């Protein structure tokens, strides 16, 4: 497993935060959205071909811009933060350190 | 009254349930430039058996192999066009976006209205008297019971009803005796649950309506039709002639009317045994496809959907206890010329739906608009030199009916 | 104005020239940030307390 | 305008003069890129952890 750093293209029309967050880094946010465009061929490559494609609507762009390609499908990633109950097991083997939760 | 705001006032909208229920999987990218304007699917096979003390099958005819077809075709164009003076349009409406919002919903609404019309025109099954509305719990569970009795298992079964009917069902649910969650939900939100009576219930306000069409007299069949499997292995449609009608009436039977044959009963398709509705056997019914008039002498010839197959050389394909023959008595459900909004119940594999992508027109700027999974091709051109800009929206759907015996109309009964 | 039975509005161009000195002051602050510091007293253990 | 029964359009010449300072700022950033650095604390083994 590895940690990766990836770019986000068109942030102004892709990233939407919880309206209740007011800090610069959006630390006090509970959910967020991140769109990216996709093609029907790649939409069929992953997921499944059986269900037709339904895309998100924003009515944001085409504001003074010519459009010709209707082969874009808008998919978004949804992030949530939850407070959940988890059981921690404390292995207290004395050999090579004892306290280990 | 010189200052006018940018924000357009809100309007009225319909609801979309028909497109989300029908099968859009089998018919998807199948009508291409190579196939043509129609494509066909296969049909399942059925077999019969011989019982003898010793298995001498020497002279008895062996099962013959007959293959069926189910064709889907393309419809007309869903076209909406406007013309205007572009300088007057650009007075306070820039980017030509004010028109985009209320046009895609119009296109989708017309598409689904035609889809509902096709569904109610090609459905076969009928339940209850048209006059009586839906009030109680049994009026919904009857459809599920009938579908289970017919034998359809693979696939999901759906039922659609108008807004007022749901209120009545929720009001009835508020009178329950032991379910706390159901009572509280019906009291607060007035929302009926997902599975109601074993069938997935849905509500919709935008639902097509039909008019009965004047008829009268004791109708009866005049000539024995041809209901062998060879005749109806490609369309599941048959043409029959009637007598005893009124002298000369135009529009004697409208599209969507149900013609019921009294003495011919439904059969459980696998076991080939007659159907008993607890107290009375269920009669065979069919739906008029196109409008028909009556000529002098009271002779009406009509085309019906749903065929009473009683082939005598291929018994394995029968679906009716006895053959329809001359002199039999028929009846038409409903009142003379009343208007009602029918309620639809159907299986997943009853009707299909698809759309044909349209190429960009040469030397003309265009764009593609998407709404609820449908693609709209819009074109702009400047024909006429009188400051006459023109815009048009296009969409081309495709319909198919697999088997008429898994859908139709239903009402409440007393 | 009405302007022959219409409501054409006056052109209202904006050329913001008052934000340059404000930006300069903000950058001056952000270049040299200041914080709280505790000074010791004349005691045997005030230095460790301040630290 | 119509212009004697035609639709000749207005000439619209574009002389982009606002991108110079934006390009200068972008080049200023790309000449000196910055990243994340971890500073050690006052412990016996904080240096190795930071490294």
């Amino acid at each position: 497993q590895r940690i990766a750093i990836e770019p986000i293209y068109d942030p102004s029309r892709s990233v939407w935060f919880d309206p209740d967050a007011k800090k610069y880094d959006k630390s006090d946010a509970l959910w967020a959205f991140c769109m990216y465009s996709l093609s029907p061929e790649k939409y069929e490559a992953e997921y499944g071909k059986k269900p037709p494609t339904s895309l998100d609507v924003t009515s944001m762009t085409s504001w003074e811009y010519n459009w010709f390609g209707a082969d874009v499908i808008y998919i978004a990633k949804y992030y949530e933060v939850r407070k959940e109950s988890v059981d921690v097991i404390s292995y207290r083997h004395p050999i090579t350190g004892e306290i280990a939760t | 009254s010189q200052i006018v705001l940018k924000k357009f006032l809100p309007g009225f909208m319909s609801d979309l349930v028909l497109a989300k229920t029908v099968d859009r999987q089998l018919l998807a990218g199948e009508i291409n430039s190579s196939t043509g304007d129609s494509v066909s699917f296969k049909r399942p096979h059925q077999f019969s058996s011989l019982r003898t003390p010793t298995g001498d099958i020497s002279g008895q005819n062996k099962n013959n192999l007959i293959s069926g077809k189910a064709t889907g075709r393309v419809g007309n164009y869903i076209t909406v066009a406007v013309e205007y003076q572009q300088l007057e349009e650009a007075i306070k409406l820039n980017q030509l976006e004010e028109i985009l919002a209320p046009v895609r919903q119009r296109i989708v609404t017309d598409l689904e209205t035609e889809l509902a019309h096709f569904m109610m025109n090609n459905g076969a099954l009928s339940l209850g008297s048209p006059n009586t509305p839906i009030t109680k719990w049994s009026d919904v569970a009857q459809t599920a019971s009938f579908l289970k009795d017919l034998g359809v298992n693979e696939g999901e079964n759906y039922a659609v009803m108008d807004p007022w009917s749901a209120q009545r069902l929720a009001d009835a649910q508020t009178g329950l005796h032991a379910s706390d969650q159901l009572v509280r939900t019906a009291w607060e939100n007035a929302q009926i649950p997902t599975n109601f009576g074993g069938i997935r219930a849905l509500m919709s306000n935008g639902l097509a309506s039909r008019t009965q069409g004047a008829f009268g007299g004791t109708l009866t069949v005049k000539t024995q039709p041809t209901v062998t499997y060879n005749a109806v292995k490609d369309s599941y449609q048959f043409t029959v002639t009637l007598t005893g009608a009124t002298a000369s009436v135009t529009g004697f039977l409208k599209a969507g009317d149900q013609v019921k044959f009294t003495n011919t009963y439904w059969l459980q398709q696998q076991t080939k045994q007659a159907l008993y509705n607890g107290a009375t056997p269920i009669s065979f019914t069919a739906t008029v496809t196109a409008d028909a008039n009556s000529d002098s002498g009271g002779d009406v010839t009509v085309t019906l959907s749903g065929v009473p197959i009683y082939d005598t050389t291929n018994p394995q394909y029968n679906s009716v206890s006895r053959q329809v023959e001359a002199g039999d008595a028929v009846s038409v459900v409903g009142t003379a010329s009343q208007t009602m909004k029918p309620n639809l119940f159907y299986n997943k594999f009853f009707c299909g739906l698809g759309s044909i992508p349209l190429p960009k027109l040469h030397s003309i700027d265009s764009a593609v608009a998407t709404y609820e999974g449908f693609s709209i091709r819009v074109h702009k051109y400047a024909d006429g030199d009188a400051n006459v800009q023109k815009m048009r929206f296009d969409l081309l759907p495709a319909y198919v009916c697999f088997n008429p015996h898994m859908g139709g109309q239903f009402f409440g009964n007393p | 104005t009405k302007l022959d039975e219409q409501f054409e509005k006056y052109p209202k161009f904006e050329i913001n020239k008052v934000a340059t000195e404000l930006n300069r002051i903000i950058a001056e602050y952000r270049n040299n940030r200041i914080t709280v510091k505790f000074r010791p007293g004349d005691r045997e253990a005030s230095e460790e307390l301040a630290n």
